[PDB]
């Protein structure tokens, strides 16, 4: 099955530059061409460049062309980019995908998972959780809806669970969002009013980058 | 470069349907074009290869066509796991040139939101922010409009949005919006007010709390 494994430096500050990896096995390396791609967030894909590892060498795209220096190992069997002088527009998913001649052109067709590349200014930061109970005049009436905000972390990902994921019915969590230069995102769950306060509910958050885990129980009030 | 266009960008279809996604390049490709799946979680896969009509080992209801500048996708039976972004790519010239994506979603019978409104926590309070959030969940289609209103006025400035991508169970969508301001300025107004415009109803759908019946 051909494989390609990437990942190369993923948060980095302005002004820096990367080397990211792609790794290929399951085919002779030297037999296949290796193209990269970007996807800028907002989703269109932009191809870099190529590099040949067996069949002499490499073409870029006019615009990638000096930020970028394509080169490979042909002993490790690996293929790498070089970004210089990152800035925000250089936040984005690179992948690298294999090219196959068939009958007149390329294909690709293998592709990596991607490694995400995220210029920043913030540094590892654990998140706040706030517990989001019904307020004021009595709300959700049949059900309830509770929630939870985990408000200023950096890096991504946070994992949200309620109660300890016994609770994964009614819950909606949402992608989270860049404010500033922190991320901030929420999590619902509804509930029958039988459940709630009599029985406990928690929302679980874990934050793998600080070693941070916080449970917060929700609670009548504010 | 040869520009490649999709169109259109965003296509509803019931599950079953048989769906045709264009494909056209500002000037003949000669048959030199693949198409491209990205499932949601960004993995990407070759479907079709040259020119349409040569099949990877996808599923048999991929198939494609086309000749100079014009070309199409065609599912043939829209099934669950098809809902994607689709790529094409032509190969005929330096650089490749990718077209600007088709994303794909189940259509459905409206729905229209169940909204909440929950005010700041007193946890945040002690740290001089307040931040109110608004849970607008399970609704169909997924344009909405939201603003909110305090003492009467502006949605604007310190707003967030956050929406999911539709629910693989039933074909909905939710979103919450989150108002943050200081305990300060939070302390000088009565009412918050979460407003929806949402096409399922000519009314918004209104959620408000005042600040002290708490």
């Amino acid at each position: 099955e051909v494989q390609l494994q990437q990942s190369g430096v993923e948060l980095v500050r302005a002004g820096s530059s990367v080397k990211m990896s792609c790794k290929a096995s399951g085919y002779t390396f030297t037999s296949n061409g290796i193209n990269w791609v970007k996807q800028r967030p907002g989703q269109g894909l932009e191809w870099i460049g190529y590099n040949n590892p067996g069949n002499g060498y490499i073409a870029y795209n006019e615009k990638f062309k000096g930020k970028t220096t394509l080169t490979v190992d042909k002993s490790s069997s690996t293929a790498y980019m070089q970004l210089r002088s990152l800035t925000s527009e250089d936040s984005a998913v690179y992948f690298c995908a294999r090219s196959e001649y068939y009958g007149g052109s390329y294909k690709f067709d293998y592709w990596g998972q991607g490694t995400t590349l995220t210029v920043s200014s913030a540094k590892t930061t654990p998140p706040s959780v706030y517990p989001l109970a019904p307020g004021s005049a009595a709300q959700t009436n049949s059900m309830v809806t509770l929630g939870c905000l985990v408000k200023g972390y950096f890096p991504e990902p946070v994992t949200v669970t309620w109660n300890s994921g016994s609770l994964s019915s009614g819950v909606h969590t949402f992608p989270a969002v860049l404010q500033s230069d922190l991320y901030t995102l929420s999590s619902s769950v509804t509930v029958p009013s039988s459940p709630r306060p009599s029985e406990t509910v928690t929302c679980n958050v874990a934050h793998p980058a600080s070693s941070t885990k916080v449970d917060k129980k929700i609670v009548p009030r504010d | 470069d040869i520009q490649m266009t999709q169109i259109p960008s965003s296509l509803s279809a019931s599950l079953g349907d048989r769906v045709s996604i264009s494909c056209r390049a500002s000037q003949d490709i000669n048959n030199f074009l693949n198409w491209y799946q990205q499932k949601p979680d960004g993995t990407i896969k070759l479907l079709i290869y040259f020119t349409s009509r040569s099949q990877s080992g996808v599923p048999s209801r991929f198939s494609g066509s086309g000749s100079g500048t014009d070309y199409s996708l065609t599912i043939s039976n829209l099934e669950q796991e098809d809902i994607a972004t689709y790529f094409c790519q032509q190969g005929n010239a330096l650089p490749r040139t990718f077209g600007g994506g088709t994303k794909l979603e189940i259509k459905r019978a409206d729905a229209a939101p169940t909204v909440s409104i929950f005010p700041p926590s007193s946890e945040q309070l002690t740290s001089g922010g307040a931040s109110v959030v608004c849970f607008l969940n399970n609704f169909y289609p997924k344009d909405i409009n939201v603003k909110w209103k305090i003492d009467g006025s502006e949605r604007q400035n310190g707003v967030l949005n956050s929406w999911t991508d539709q629910d693989s169970k039933d074909s909905t969508y939710s979103m919450s919006s989150t108002l943050t301001l200081t305990k300060d300025e939070y302390e000088r107004h009565n009412s918050y007010t979460c407003e929806a415009t949402h096409k399922t109803s000519t009314s918004p759908i209104v959620k408000s709390f005042n600040r002290n019946e708490c």
